[PDB]
């Protein structure tokens, strides 16, 4: 589910990252470079 | 050996450290090129995440190793 990524978010990185990552970015958490989109 | 640092952005940092090093001085040295701490730093390797407790090696850390840095768990 790639359908909701961050700024700047490098598609080759996100589908390169392993699930646990993937699920991270997704939810919305873990944002301390940038500001989330809300 | 030199390891490149892929973040969630694309960024890649290339880190001089080595195979009897551990993590954690891996970790040290991104800190000072983008500017993380080690609470909101997450390193990936091997398709699993490292942490500061174990070596370099342990993780079969190669030379030029593609790592994946990602942003941890923060306030806000």
């Amino acid at each position: 589910p790639l359908c909701s990524l961050p700024e700047g978010v490098d598609q080759e990185v996100f589908k390169q990252l392993p699930v646990d990552i993937q699920e991270e970015i997704l939810s919305g958490k873990s944002r301390e470079k940038f500001q989330g989109k809300l | 050996m030199q390891i490149f640092v892929k973040t969630l952005t694309g960024k890649t940092i290339t880190l001089e450290v080595e195979p009897s090093d551990t993590i954690e001085n891996v970790k040290a040295k991104i800190q000072d090129k983008e500017g993380i701490p080690p609470d909101q730093q997450r390193l990936i390797f091997a398709g699993k995440q490292l942490e500061d407790g174990r070596t370099l090696s342990d993780y079969n850390i190669q030379k030029e190793s593609t790592l994946h840095l990602v942003l941890r768990l923060r306030g806000g």
